[PDB]
DNA sequence: CTGCAGGGTTTTTGTACAGCCAGACAGTGGAGTACTACCACTGTGTAAGACAGGCCAGATC
DNA sequence: GATCTGGCCTGTCTTACACAGTGGTAGTACTCCACTGTCTGGCTGTACAAAAACCCTGCAG
DNA sequence: CTGCAGGGTTTTTGTTCCAGTCTGTAGCACTGTGTAAGACAGGCCAGATC
DNA sequence: GATCTGGCCTGTCTTACACAGTGCTACAGACTGGAACAAAAACCCTGCAG
């Protein structure tokens, strides 16, 4: 939330660390390994019927976007830099995320847990922008360092 | 007791009242010519002062023997600009450092080829020594080439 | 030490409140007065003989370097920016940081403390030096002059 | 009024009975762990001046 | 029209100037798990003596 | 036996006054950055022309 | 049938304007006390009530 680095944090907390006496912050590793729970692909699932022509692979994380394109020259060129997740991964990443407050709003609406397994319509709004030309620090030689375009869902 | 220590040459010889930089003299403390430089090397007495540059580019401004240009360039030694910020003599150790660097930077570039048996070279030869010991430093000890060699680089 | 801007720290430190505070950090307006310590123009002092061409008033801190020029456009233009401090209020502010250590190295060579306090003499560098290609935010460069 | 010493009070200071639980010291085997140092990585030329070569143009007889 | 010469151009050699900072990876030197039984030293109900600095008092000047 | 209307009781939670006294945050000046609207260029096809 | 021209429409500059951040700061709005108050929360406690 803060845009802090990964090395200035670890800065601050040997500081804090070695100042008052005790662990306050915890250092990085172990956040990381805290951390690697709340990014894709760590919850385990499955889709009733299967899913079309979709890996039923689960625990994956980040892809690269290319999908396999074959680099080879003489096709069209495979240069182009990506990167995404498998759709259905952060969709089941964002929904268990949410989870606490669907529990908070069934425990409102005071309805029976044991009656709370089915009838349920996540609706998803999705969106497709560029970003054009962005400008970045110690390019002197182009590096496509400009047009971007990000694929987003709430 | 304080010293003026960390400047660059430039900067040196441009406010002690030098000729910046590669000129006739060379060096901030012993005022011998380029060329006798390499006649003798290491034989030298350090003598440039503050207060005598003071001396000397006022013996320049009124010339008091009505010498010519070059006579009285020589008279004093070469000291065209008054300056104004008085200077430790002493030498930088940075770029020293990255002087010698490039000075075996630059024979190495030749000894590759053939200097002693080449009297001139032409450039394409002198870029093409360059490319294979960029080549060989990548090869070994892993040395990509920089556009110029900073203080690492020359550790 | 690590960069942070003022709204930076402050999220952080609201932040670290409401959890498990328990303030710990310290907010911003206090540390906006509690760094006048360690800049310049806070310390007493003097000089016997008092300083040529100084005005000799202990508590000014930064101050731009045109030092009052003319700005007459008449004249030769006053454009060039500058800021700057007053080298002795910097020597001062640096000496009386360095308080600590030169007191602990003073105790520790077993030296007298309420006596030999007349024949202090400090050796200090300076240094300075341009700045090329400085991307700028007038042409591109600057040149900064320091001392150590 | 001066300076000082028996007594005075009042307060601390400490030792005195007695019992009691918090806090550490050794025991081990390592497993972890924090920490510091590693990688990979952008990009592959410029700007100022001094000097000797060569020429060449502007003026001459 | 032959000759000459200062000034200009090309090529030269030398001193500067950006390349940090950020994340992932790894070896490695430094530190708590459970199990322990034991000891010291603070705590505590009053009574007992010992210092300290003043305030009055009394004798002395 | 049961039902609430509603008595007691502390507790809580306001709460009225001024002062503060800190604080966050919304100013404020600023200039650097990215964009999209709009001018306008031109070429170029259709319409008018020879 | 070969050629000149208005309209137009796609592409291109520009450029005005928004946003973005960052240190200063100004303020408005939170917190402190006594009295004193109303007024329910929840137990309990009676009471007219079946
Ligand atoms: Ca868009
Ligand atoms: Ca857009
Ligand atoms: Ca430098
Ligand atoms: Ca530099
Ligand atoms: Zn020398």
């Amino acid at each position: 939330n803060t845009f802090l680095s990964c090395s200035q944090y670890h800065k601050m907390y040997r500081t804090v660390k070695a100042t008052s006496g005790r662990q306050i912050f915890q250092p990085l590793h172990t956040l990381r390994n805290a951390e690697k729970e709340l990014l894709p692909g760590f919850h385990q699932f499955e889709w009733q019927p299967a899913l079309k022509n979709v890996s039923t692979s689960w625990d994956v994380g980040i892809i690269d976007g290319l999908s396999g394109w074959t680099v080879s020259v003489d096709d069209v060129p495979a240069d182009t830099i990506s990167r995404r997740f498998r759709y259905d991964v952060a969709l089941v990443s964002a929904l268990k995320d949410l989870e606490e407050d669907i529990m908070e709003g069934l425990r409102e609406r005071a309805l029976d847990d044991s009656m709370c397994t089915s009838g349920f319509t996540v609706v998803v709004k999705e969106s497709c922008d560029g970003m054009g030309d962005v400008s970045e620090k110690h390019g002197s030689g182009p590096a496509v360092p400009e047009k971007a375009v990000r694929f987003s869902f709430t | 007791f304080f010293r003026g220590t960390g400047y660059d040459e430039k900067m040196v010889r441009e406010m002690e009242g030098l000729e910046a930089s590669g000129s006739t003299y060379i060096c901030t403390l012993c005022d011998s010519t380029r060329a006798e430089a390499s006649q003798n090397m290491v034989l030298h007495s350090i003598t440039r002062s503050h207060d005598e540059n003071l001396e000397r580019y006022e013996i320049w401004r009124k010339n008091p023997f009505s010498e010519s240009a070059d006579e009285l360039r020589d008279r004093v030694k070469g000291v065209s600009a008054k300056p104004f910020m008085e200077t430790q003599p002493t030498l930088d150790a940075l770029h020293c450092d990255i002087g010698n660097a490039t000075e075996f930077y630059k024979i190495f570039q030749d000894e590759i080829g053939e200097v002693y048996q080449k009297p001139n070279p032409s450039r394409e030869e002198r870029r093409r020594w360059r490319s294979t010991l960029d080549k060989q430093l990548r090869k070994k000890m892993k040395l990509k080439p920089v556009m110029r060699m900073n203080g690492n680089y020359a550790r």
